[PDB]
RNA sequence: UGCAGAUCUUGGUUGGCGUAGCAAAGAUCUAACGGAAUAUUUUUAAAUGCAACGUUGGAUACUGGAGCGGGGAAGG
RNA sequence: CGAGUAAAAGAUUAUCCGCGCAAAGCGGAGGCAGUCCGUUUUUUUCUGGGUCUGCCGUUGGGUGGCAUGUGCUUGGCGCU
RNA sequence: UGUCCCUCUCCAAACGAGAGUACAUGCAUGGGCUGGCAUGAGCGGCACGCUCCAUGGGGCUCGAGGGGCACCGUCCCGAGGCGCUGAACCUUGAUGCUUGGAAUCAUGCUCAGGGACU
């Protein structure tokens, strides 16, 4: 969580200061590898074909395996020695004027790098692929942009601006098989009645003679797909090898980083840049999760406002944390029995 | 109006009486600006008027039905700068429809929720809270 | 020859990285551009015969189980520890190990305990091994050993 | 002296079905021996013989004298 | 074995690629010898040198870019 | 050439299914960090006690309601208190951090993985 100062006219807390939760996502470059042109059918869009970047890492070519180290690893090998002959250089002009002269949206194929997240709990090593769309300008203009961001890197601050709004695709976190109670949220029954209370006592009149799909029933809870749209950026950070300070404040000139003490709690260090997002987000840590630009209008004055930090906790979220630094515990305490121990040794 | 806060406060809950109208203590019987759900009970928080009925103090304002104003709560709320805060006690004054206090003194502290809403109050307060 | 080991890359890389070269996590000068598993030092099969000393952290193998069952578990849970480091299925408990694991009661286990495994085969060879306590004032600065 | 049914009579077979279950009285562990019940592979050792039984020593524990103690009547 | 593309556009899809409107028109293409096949129009293949543009895999050494242990691009070695 | 089973991990999980890893700081043990509780056993009482200052030399500080032997001192029994002592212990396991910014991480085990189909 942090503090700010609330700019709103009319407002019994304007020019006042706030205590607001946020969520930190760690988010190292992704790299395009691939061109996708789609063009529009009476039955809906139909992928023209594909380009590749002719240069691909393990981690990208990890995906297409299940078992990559005990296996012959040939994938892209037979395209990489035909990409750039005489014959492969005509294909790809061939594909790229399909793309021009029957191409309504245009998208690059992108992929995480999970070498440069160097997280001790996230086990998977393959990447994460997925598909991005080019919006704006013309065929002609979207595909010189697509060209020129092949084999390259892209940073999330060329995607999106400190003080605007994302929407938030995920999956939410996993409860199991529960009941009515829980799925749903149905009265708890009173405390007399036989063969159990946490149920829901009538299923259905007598007609229709069978069970209709709005009544509730037990099962599956959680795990699913979600959007959250309307989630305002409130720090566009980057990693700490670079720049040191990252939760510096102009009104809190204390120098540290994002990461708490001890650590965030089951994911550990934020070595790489990060996103600050104000509020919740599904699903737990360590999960992968897809930022998009907004939907809806973005003209109130709650979503043009200018975000200024004040302050950022950065306290031990095991227990009550109550240090911001570790120089504070060590101001604290004085010299401590194992302190004093060690100097005696150097001795 | 104001920020919500915690409800704390159900009919049928005794509080004590806070001013000197010669009223020991106050049982809550609806609250003002109510909409139903069913089954659940209206709560009271700090700074709604409720309807009420004193069960302890003098004859004379006893066996009818009166307003009041709440001004501290046990149960905690949390503030819109990130501060939990709570009393020691439960406690109301007796007012009129209109908002005007029916005693002269308030006895105690007085939530900084209530004494916005009712200029009244905000005069006999012994302190702002 | 399906082995390729190849390794010249880490060389390569090595030579260039000295020319251009804060960069404090780049700078090879453990080891950069090689695996931990690739220093272990390779020889041949261990002999038949063998003797180890290691501590087992059992409070982190009973945790929230039944009470009157943490004795036996931890009877099962030491058998299958040694089973996989030395590769038997035959397990003797000894009585030392196995009085000391009960005799806090059924649901006293201690936190953590410290063995001498050894390994020996008789004959088609049969290998079993023999688990004893070894009984130590503190478990700190502790560390498997082979002897 | 001719059967398809009488909640027909007597035998046999049957889906349900390897299903419902076999949940009061707290509980067993270890080594050696016994046993056909093993350490059973020909197509290094673990990933190809599991699981279970009795006695003795050792450990742990229950009954707790209105006792899963020691003797009798009735009944057997 | 009962053959229908929200596909292309031609010696009946065969008998090459690029630009162009199912146009007018405008550009590019390595030579030699053998075997086995051959009812024709420089017949259909398989090798060996035969000189190679564009490539794959290298060597170090100088650069240089990317977020910085992992890939690249420029400049020469021979090389498939 | 690939997929699955046994073995390993948990963002998943009634069983199937899933996300993963395939000699990997992968697993085990230890050290630091971050937290929880609240000051361990033992010894002691103008001193090789404890603390501070510049091995040695100098400044500190050292209880107890009561009772009992042995011609006043000495020796004892005594709940509690003080010092060594923010000590001692626990800290990832149904599953907190750290071997790559600066300020910390270190050892041990792997030795042609085995099996079923296409
Ligand atoms: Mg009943
Ligand atoms: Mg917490
Ligand atoms: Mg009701
Ligand atoms: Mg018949
Ligand atoms: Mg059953
Ligand atoms: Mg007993
Ligand atoms: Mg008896």
């Amino acid at each position: 969580h942090i503090v700010r100062d609330v700019d709103r006219p009319g407002s019994k807390v304007n020019k006042k200061e706030v205590v607001e939760p946020v969520t930190i996502l760690e988010a190292p470059p992704m790299v395009v590898v691939g061109i996708v042109g789609y063009r529009q059918t009476p039955v809906g869009h139909k992928t023209i074909g594909t380009v590749w970047a002719h240069h691909t890492s393990v981690e990208f070519r990890r995906r297409f395996y299940k078992n990559w180290k005990q296996s012959a690893q040939l994938a892209f090998t037979k395209r990489k020695q035909f990409a750039r002959t005489t014959e492969g250089r005509l294909a790809e002009a061939r594909t790229l004027k399909a793309f021009e002269k029957k191409a309504d949206i245009i998208r690059v194929v992108a992929h995480t790098q999970l070498r440069k997240l160097r997280n001790n709990r996230v086990g998977v090593k393959k990447a994460h692929v997925s598909e991005i769309q080019i919006n704006g300008g013309t065929i002609a203009q979207k595909i010189e942009l697509a060209k020129s961001l092949l084999e390259k890197e892209v940073r999330i601050d060329s995607v999106f601006q400190q003080s605007e709004a994302c929407d938030v695709c995920a999956v939410t976190k996993g409860h199991g098989f529960t009941g009515v109670v829980k799925r749903w949220g149905v009265a708890c029954l009173p405390r007399k009645t036989h063969r159990g209370l946490r149920k829901v006592a009538c299923i259905g009149a007598w007609h229709p003679s069978r069970v209709m799909y709005t009544v509730a029933r037990a099962g599956q809870h959680g795990y699913h797909h979600r959007t959250h749209l309307n989630k305002k950026i409130y720090q566009l950070g980057r990693a700490v090898s670079m720049e040191p300070n990252q939760a510096t404040t102009a009104y809190d000139l204390t120098a540290k980083t994002i990461t708490p003490m001890g650590g965030f709690v089951g994911y550990g260090t934020v070595r790489n840049d990060y996103v600050m997002l104000k509020g919740s987000v599904a699903g737990p840590r360590r999960r992968v999760i897809t930022l998009r630009r907004p939907m809806a209008p973005q003209t109130s004055r709650k979503l043009t406002e200018k975000i200024t930090l004040k302050f950022i906790d950065t306290s031990s979220k095991i227990g009550h944390g109550r240090f911001q630094t570790k120089k504070e515990k060590s101001q604290w305490y004085g010299p401590l029995k194992k302190d004093r121990i060690r100097r005696e040794e150097r001795l | 109006c104001r920020f919500r806060v915690s409800l704390a406060l159900p009919v049928g809950a005794v509080v004590n009486c806070a001013d000197n109208t010669g009223a020991k203590n106050l049982y809550i019987i609806s609250v003002k600006g109510y909409h139903g759900r069913l089954n659940r009970l209206p709560a009271a928080a700090l700074g709604d008027m409720v309807m009420a009925s004193v069960k302890k103090g003098k004859p004379e304002l006893r066996r009818k039905v009166l307003n009041a104003v709440i001004i501290r709560q046990r149960k905690s709320w949390r503030r819109k700068d990130g501060t939990v805060i709570y009393f020691e006690d439960n406690a109301g004054v007796i007012v009129n429809p209109k908002g005007e206090m029916k005693g002269s003194g308030i006895a105690g502290p007085v939530a900084k929720e209530a004494a916005e809403l009712w200029p009244k109050i905000s005069t006999h307060a012994p302190a702002i809270v | 020859a399906a082995e390729a080991r190849k390794s010249r890359d880490d060389r390569r890389w090595k030579r260039v990285l000295a020319k251009m070269d804060k960069y404090h996590g780049v700078g090879n000068t453990r080891v950069r551009g090689c695996t931990r598993a690739s220093l272990f030092k390779r020889t041949g099969r261990k002999p038949d015969n063998i003797v180890m000393e290691a501590s087992i952290h059992l409070s982190k193998l009973l945790k929230k189980r039944t009470f009157h069952k943490r004795a036996p578990i931890a009877i099962k849970r030491i058998r299958s520890f040694v089973g996989k480091l030395m590769k038997t299925k035959d397990n003797r408990i000894d009585a030392s190990l196995n009085t000391f694991i009960w005799h806090k009661g059924v649901k006293g286990v201690p936190g953590r305990v410290r063995v001498r495994v050894e390994r020996k085969s008789e004959t088609r060879k049969h290998f079993y091994t023999v688990i004893s306590h070894i009984p130590v004032p503190s478990f700190k600065n502790l560390t498997t050993k082979v002897i």
